[PDB]
RNA sequence: CUCCUACGGGAG
RNA sequence: UUCCGCGGAG
RNA sequence: GCCCGUCACGCCAUGGGAGCGGGCUCUACCCGAAGUCGCCGGGAGCCUACGGGCAGGCGCCGAGGGUAGGGCCCGUGACUGGGGCGAAGUCGUAAC
RNA sequence: GACAUGCGCAGUU
RNA sequence: CUCUUCCUAGUACGAGAGGACCGGAAGGG
RNA sequence: GUGCCGGAAGGUCAAGGGGAGGGGUGCAAGCCCCGAACCGAAGCCCCGGUGAAC
RNA sequence: GCUGAUCUCCCCCGAGCGUCCACAGCGGCGGGGAGGUUUGGC
RNA sequence: GCCAGGAGGUUGGCUUAGAAGCAGCCAUCCUUUAAAGAGUGCGUAAUAGCUCACUGGU
RNA sequence: GCUCUUGGUCGCGCCUGCGUAGGAUAGGUGGGAGCCUGGCGCCGGUGAAAUCCACCCUGGCGCGGCUGGGGGC
RNA sequence: UCCGUGAUAACAAAGCGGUUAUGUACCGGAUUUUUAUUCCGGCUAUCGGGGUUCAAUUCCCCGUCGCGGAGCCA
């Protein structure tokens, strides 16, 4: 079941703008692009989910992140469809690293989320009615998936690491298991559980991210059908 | 420097100069006060430090400082040079051992007296 | 020709525009010129000269019947003084400074005829006949003359404007004749 | 170099 | 220290 | 704001300098003690046990001394050259 | 550097 | 022609501190 | 300042050119005389360079 | 050579200095001479 | 020549440390009585003796 | 001999003249009341007035007299 | 002596008949930290007389002085 899926259209990515480190994960250079070795991919997928599973069954929260458009939306899905926090917008700086302080805003969210429905709305000038309402639009615009648990993650899953290496860094300074789906345009080393494979074609992203959440749930009870993947998927 | 070079050239030992030529590495040197003027402080000070030139035993003649308040050295006073630069007066590189030879100790000093050769007074 | 050819002046109107334009000579040493006041002249010209008499308020009966058209007194001294258009010409003889209403608002005015008896008389000759024409800086000369009514009579220019040769030092030769006007002008030995 | 002398020589 | 008889003393 | 160099004044060391003083050494030749050694010991002396020894004579070496001409270092020198340092003197403004 | 006296020691300058 | 040194005497005089008259020798230039 | 060199302008300048005008004579024509303007070189004045020119 | 101002010399007077004391030794201001070595005059 | 008293208040002021003629600068009086000595004079520490400026006999 | 080119002179021939008021690039004093065949002319002011005729000062131009210089053939 | 030629204010230097050029040095006053500069303004004139002209530094005459040239008396 695995192979075929991938072999389908979810491997081989960035070309001639690679990283030599990632030379251990790559089969060849066809007509230009680097054809990643799936054979090995699989092996890594294993150890990765092993970890995920050996964690999804011990009451541990994971934080997913994907700030790239050719992978935003989906990440928004797979997260809510698992209760696992996540980041789809601008991954603020010092989140994990300055959690206590970033949290401060999360609190400010509900601070308004509550003043939203109230009789205090009868008063208050249009100046603030617009200020706050707006101050919330954005407020709510960035933390939609960064609230849930008021405690750091036990790990973090990600699409293109190098794209969000900054998060990664934060993670690493705070000692936090790093797992992610990286292609040839990234350096393994600073990645703990490496999912080698295309990071732009939503095709591969969906898949590798999909079977991930399921696996997160297989260890919770409630195996069902996939999530809304197609809507304009090519 | 490579070893081979070291073998050839080799390191050179420093050898330093006497911050004070009081002759035959001598604790002190005697001599006559050729003159006794009164120069002026350096860079940021102002005052009338008392200095005196001295014809040393060794046919030498140099400026020596004089400690404490007041004194009594004249154009022909025999004296003992101690050797202590006075960092604040260019040249002065020796102090005059108070209370020795023609040098009179300090009158009424009660504190540090070992320096300034003042005799231990009685309290009665 | 020979002397003059007065008749040679043979178009226009009454040709009274005759003159004496013979050249001259600058002033030798310390000198100048000056035409003899009312240069006699063997003619009368038949002119009703408007001779002005610097009289007063007493001489207003004869000053007019002596050869003058009209005559004013002292009620015009500083009366015709309030206009640059309100003001012949005589002058109060003696040392009297007639140069009070005559020293300001430039024309022609100097010596005149004397007679502390009356401005008019039967002996009121020479005061409507001839006049003057002195130095012109560039070259004076330029005199007057009768009109196209006389043969050798018009030959007054001679012993008159020509005999004017009376005032002059010495540093050249007063000559270079030429007579006539308002038409053209010929010239002959003086 | 210093000394002694009986100033003739000697001494350390 | 012009010490007592190297050994002692000053 | 900072900052340059001349100039003036004071103190110190220091280069050049007609030169003047002393120390060390090298070369050469002249005199040359004591003494060792080498000749001789003749037409002179002393001793003998006749071989010989001493005295004395001559020579080489020779401390030093003299004269001469070099080399190396130190001191000092009219004046002269710059250099160092010294709370508030002069002239201008080179540099940031 | 120079040495009184007694026998290098001690002592003098 | 003149000098020096020596004996009278380092005695007359003399706080002195040096030093003679008179008289007699012997060398010099 | 002097010398020398350079300056087809000016200033001054001798003969000579020029003749306004005047004089001596004769009866006269004439013969003779002085003579202003103005035109007139080199030189000098004037303008400028010049010191291994004074 | 004459002359002798200049000059060299000495002299009269004597202030005043010398513990006292015109003069042991000095001599003010001033005066008189001598000599012919200086410088000069004729 | 010689005898002699070689009178007393005089030993007065500056300087005195000594003018008290006999250091020098100022006085120059009186006097009892043989007169007189404003005692010119050798000195010395000023004083302390002689000398005539005073006269009997011979 | 022949050209080219410039001066100085007397002629003569036409121009030449831009103070401030002001019909505007008024030269000077004179004649002057009309000549051109359409401006008068005072104007009102200006030190001084315009049409036209003159003789003339300043400077220039153009043919002629008489004298002069420099270039070529 | 004779011919010509220059001339102004403390000094320097102008205006080929139409009413106080101008510069310096000097005295102010503005601006520049000071000074120099710069600016603004003020200066005991037309070498002295006398002429011509409506009008003059300008043209005429006489004098003084400087300039330059020719003769003077012998």
């Amino acid at each position: 079941v695995k192979e075929l899926l991938e072999a389908g259209v979810h491997f081989g990515h960035e070309r001639k703008r690679w990283n030599p480190k990632f030379a251990r994960y790559i089969y060849a250079e066809r007509n230009g692009i680097h054809i990643i070795d799936l054979q090995k991919t699989m092996e890594e997928l294993e150890r990765t989910f092993r970890f995920i599973e050996d964690l999804a069954m011990r009451g541990g929260t994971i934080l997913f992140v994907g700030t790239k458009k050719q992978a935003q939306d989906i990440v928004r899905m797979e997260a809510e469809r698992a209760g696992m926090p996540y980041v789809n917008q601008r991954w603020l700086g010092g989140m994990l690293t300055n959690f206590k302080t970033i949290s401060q805003r999360v609190h400010r969210l509900e601070e308004l989320e509550a003043l939203f429905a109230s009789p205090e709305i009868e008063e208050r000038p249009k100046k603030e009615q617009v200020r706050l309402k707006h101050e919330l639009e954005r407020l709510q615009k960035y933390l939609s998936g960064f609230r849930l648990l008021k405690r750091l993650p036990d790990a973090i899953f990600v699409v293109d690491p190098t794209k969000e290496a900054i998060a990664v860094r934060e993670a690493r300074k705070l000692f936090i298991p790093v797992i992610a789906l990286a292609d040839t345009d990234s350096d393994p080393d600073l990645v703990d559980y490496i999912i080698p494979g295309n990071d732009d074609a939503i095709r591969s992203i969906q898949l590798i991210l999909s079977r991930a959440v399921d696996l997160i749930i297989q260890a919770r009870g409630g195996v069902v059908e996939p999530s809304p993947s197609y809507a304009l998927v090519q | 420097p490579t070893i081979n070079q070291l073998v050839r050239k080799g390191r050179e030992k420093v050898r330093k100069k006497s911050k004070v030529p009081a002759l035959k590495g001598a604790p002190f040197r005697r001599g006559v006060c050729t003159v006794v003027r009164t120069v002026t402080p350096k860079k940021p000070n102002s005052a009338l430090r008392k200095v005196a030139k001295v014809r040393l035993t060794s046919g030498y003649e140099v400026t020596a400082y004089i400690p404490g308040e007041g004194h009594n050295l004249q154009e022909h006073s025999v004296v003992l040079i101690r050797g202590g630069r006075v960092k604040d007066l260019p040249g002065v590189r020796y102090h005059i051992v108070r209370g020795v030879y023609d040098a009179a100790g300090v009158k009424d000093r009660k504190k540090s007296r070992s320096k300034y050769g003042t005799k231990k007074p009685k309290e009665a | 020709k020979v002397y003059t050819i007065d008749e040679a002046a043979r178009t226009a109107k009454f040709d009274e525009t005759v003159e004496v334009h013979a050249k001259l000579g600058i002033d030798p040493r310390r000198s100048d010129q000056n035409v003899r006041g009312t240069v006699s002249l063997p003619h009368g010209l038949g002119k009703q000269v408007r001779v002005l008499a610097i009289a007063k308020g007493e001489k207003i009966k004869e000053a007019e019947e002596a050869g003058a058209d009209y005559v004013g007194g002292e009620e015009i001294i500083q009366k015709i003084l309030d206009g640059w258009m309100d003001f012949v010409m005589g002058a109060v003889g003696s040392k009297l400074g007639r140069i009070l209403g005559p020293r300001g608002l430039n024309p022609k005015a100097g010596t005149v005829g004397f007679n502390i008896g009356e401005i008019i008389r039967e002996i009121k000759a020479g005061r409507i006949e001839f006049r003057n024409d002195k130095t012109g800086a560039i070259h004076a000369p330029v005199g007057k003359a009768s009109f196209p009514p006389e043969k050798l009579a018009d030959n007054i220019r001679a012993f008159i404007r020509a005999l004017e040769a009376h005032k002059p030092e010495g540093a050249k030769g007063t000559f270079l004749r030429s007579v006539y006007v308002t038409t053209t002008m010929g010239p002959s030995v003086r």
